[PDB]
């Protein structure tokens, strides 16, 4: 459902993305 | 697969109109030349950019560019962001197309580096796009180390013989020991032996390079590695995976001799590779990296959102969490697929997997490591 940006991820729940998204930045 | 496909990146588009290159400034100049935002790495002449830009600022900018001298600045910025940047590269283009796409007005662009300078001043423009007055530093070549001192009579006996074939046992050495004997026969002359002087030779250097880069790849000593010393001193060095304040250090040298053995330094010092947010990985063997590109290790790439993934092809790697299946929507290298690999402790994105499709290739492995985090952690 969810895609993600630079890497390519993808995830289930949106909780989850707002993690990912973090771990890019850091 | 071939080695000819991952250099025209046909990902990014097929019906490219291409312009014939002939853009060069004259050593010490003030010139003001535009400056891509958003684009972090630094470039290597004669090294290949692929673009594709989205914003409507950047593309304005490069409709203007095209119609005039096609040139821009490639910053190199330094450890510090926020334009804290001193040297960099200029790159022409060559390659430009526009798709309208879901109606934006996307732009994909290819250059290349052409030359090195120095930025003076960094003017900022209220548009969005900054100017740089740059200085462009010349590319001096000293001349040969006998040729202060080589004797008058001494002067025929330097046109040695065209190498024999290529690679063969007892063709190598035997050959260069008589070639060091009969080009620094002056050398008795000063108070430093042959081998000495053989240290700061031009083609002795490409040499030892050249017999170091041959467990990469199997390209013919007549063709691939050109026989300009400039050209090949860059070109051995857009290739090397370690950290970027070796690039700045490598593009602040001037003459070609000194980068050739400040990479032979470097290439004789380097022993692994590891994550840049962990202790230790598996890709440790700098043995295990392969060229399946005619640019080299690696390339600049371009995904669908811009961002440029510069990428290192190795065989084997481990410490590596594969998700997903292996789509094959965008992929760089034609016959392949991608399986995005995460780190295994850290959870951050580290290259993909290009697992394969057909019977006679490859059918798994080839990573591309993304060279972002790697730190070349060479004990
Ligand atoms: O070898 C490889 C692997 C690495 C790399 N890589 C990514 O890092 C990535 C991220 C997200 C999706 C994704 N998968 C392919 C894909 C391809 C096209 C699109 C469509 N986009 C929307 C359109 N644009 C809209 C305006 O501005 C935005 C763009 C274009 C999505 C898409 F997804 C990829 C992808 O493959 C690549 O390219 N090659
Ligand atoms: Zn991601
Ligand atoms: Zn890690």
């Amino acid at each position: 459902p969810f895609q993600c940006n630079q890497c390519g991820a993808s995830f289930t729940q949106k909780g989850n993305l707002l993690r990912h998204i973090k771990l890019h930045s850091g | 697969f071939d080695t000819s496909l991952p250099t025209s990146h046909t990902y990014l588009g097929a019906d490219m109109e291409e312009f014939h290159g002939r853009t060069l400034h004259d050593d010490d100049s003030c010139q003001v030349i535009p400056v891509l935002p958003q684009v972090m790495m630094i470039l290597i002449p004669g090294q290949t950019l692929p673009l594709q830009l989205f914003h409507p600022q950047e593309v304005s900018m490069v409709r203007n560019l095209i119609q005039k001298d096609r040139t821009f600045a490639v910053l190199a910025y330094s450890n510090v962001q926020e334009r804290e940047a001193q040297f960099g590269t200029t790159a022409e283009i060559y390659a430009y197309r526009e798709e309208q796409d879901f109606g934006i007005e996307i732009v994909k662009v290819k250059a290349i580096g052409r030359q090195r300078f120095k930025v003076l001043e960094l003017r900022t423009q209220s548009d969005g796009i900054q100017q740089a007055k740059v200085q462009i530093l010349p590319e001096c070549v000293l001349p040969s180390t006998m040729s202060a001192v080589q004797l008058e009579s001494l002067n025929k006996c330097q046109i040695f013989p065209s190498k024999p074939v290529s690679r063969e046992d007892q063709c190598s050495y035997k050959w260069w020991q008589k070639y060091q004997k009969r080009k620094f026969h002056c050398a008795n002359l000063t108070s430093w032996p042959r081998w000495l002087y053989s240290l700061y030779d031009a083609e002795t250097l490409m040499d030892r390079i050249k017999k170091q880069l041959r467990e990469w790849d199997e390209n013919l000593k007549d063709d691939s590695l050109p026989s300009n010393p400039i050209d090949f001193s860059y070109r051995v060095a857009a290739c090397l995976p370690i950290d970027d304040v070796l690039r700045i250090q490598l593009l602040k040298i001037g003459s070609a001799i000194q980068r050739l053995r400040c990479e032979l330094d470097i290439m004789n010092k380097c022993t692994s590779l590891c994550c840049k947010q962990c202790q230790e990985t598996e890709i440790t063997t700098k043995n295990e990296i392969f060229s399946l590109s005619l640019c080299g290790p690696m390339a600049a790439y371009v995904n669908p959102h811009g961002y440029v993934h510069e990428t290192l092809t190795v065989y084997k790697a481990c410490n590596l969490n594969l998700i997903g299946r292996p789509s094959t929507e965008h992929s760089w290298f034609p016959g392949y697929a991608w399986t995005v690999a995460q780190c295994k402790i850290c959870a951050s994105h580290i290259g993909w997997k290009f697992t394969a499709t057909k019977k006679d290739m490859s059918p798994q492995k080839f990573w591309g490591l993304t060279r972002s985090a790697l730190l070349p952690t060479i004990p």
